[PDB]
């Protein structure tokens, strides 16, 4: 691929329907954990281990401290330039009557809260909790989301497990439910939401122009879509510090931190 | 249905 700016400034120029598609490089340069590297760990766990239903199963208080953790942690974090970037090339064509979408892999609102609008979140938020009984989909910034979880979520090797019975994990407030809440983000093994899906694949369809930005971890089926896009001749620059399995499909590779390329690339 | 899967192949 490519690492002429000027070649895909000239495309960018132009371009009336892009799609921006996000994975946790963007977070990791605002300093928010993953969970997913060679050596990322959460006590003894990674982010595959415990985001799974099997997990939720079998010890759905240790996924809780887990969440809780991640939520809490946020608490204290920042959306950062390549973020800012995104949100303010979202603005700015908007008013040109040209369409800019993110697509995240992200559960932690940074985009939301640098001022995204037309966001995809296709592994779902960090913030919203589902009812396992009714199915309710609620937003939840309560901090701690519930009393028992107080203190706990640390992440140190060597931490015990909280063993939080069920009755006081996060329940459902909806009138007449008391049902055992999850988080209401996307497992391993799970489907993605329909309707989201739908969205994700008439965006990409009309889009001509795609840049896929810090997606070193490979998820499915979100490590397909920009492939989707440059395989119809659309061209695709990749953002990220490192080449991916599928770099040499796309137009152009742009090596470095999101927060230094993408404030140019998008000026 | 599409599931979410883990990228194991690189
Ligand atoms: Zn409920």
């Amino acid at each position: 691929p490519s690492s002429s700016m000027a070649d895909f400034r000239k495309f960018f120029a132009k371009a009336k329907h892009i799609v921006i598609i996000s994975g946790a490089g963007v977070s990791a340069e605002s300093g928010v954990p993953t969970f997913r590297g060679a050596g990322g760990y959460w006590r003894k766990w990674q982010a595959q281990d415990l985001a799974t239903p099997l997990a939720f199963a079998h010890n759905p208080s240790r996924v809780w401290e887990f969440y809780h953790y991640r939520r809490e942690v946020m608490g204290s974090k920042e959306p950062n330039a390549g973020h800012r970037a995104i949100a303010e090339c979202e603005t700015r064509l908007g008013k040109q009557g040209r369409r800019v979408v993110v697509i995240t892999q992200n559960i932690d609102e940074l985009h939301r809260k640098a001022g995204t609008k037309n966001l995809l979140e296709i592994h779902g938020s960090l913030f919203k909790t589902r009812c396992t009984s009714c199915g309710v989909v609620a937003e939840n910034y309560k901090s701690p989301i519930c009393p028992a979880l107080s203190g706990k979520g640390a992440p140190e090797p060597g931490t015990q497990d909280a063993s939080i019975p069920v009755e006081k994990l996060p329940r459902c407030e909806e009138a007449g439910c008391g049902g055992l809440l999850r988080p209401h983000v996307v497992w391993f093994g799970e489907n993605l939401d329909p309707a989201i899906l739908e969205e994700v694949d008439r965006e990409l369809a009309h889009c001509d122009l795609c840049l896929v930005v810090g997606t070193s971890s490979v998820v499915y089926p979100a490590a397909m879509f920009a492939p989707q896009v440059a395989a119809r001749g659309v061209p695709v620059a990749e953002f990220n510090t490192e080449t991916t399995p599928a770099t040499n499909r796309f137009r152009f590779h742009f090596q470095g931190p999101c927060g230094t390329t993408l404030p140019e690339a998008l000026a | 249905e599409l599931n979410k899967l883990l990228g194991r192949v690189t």
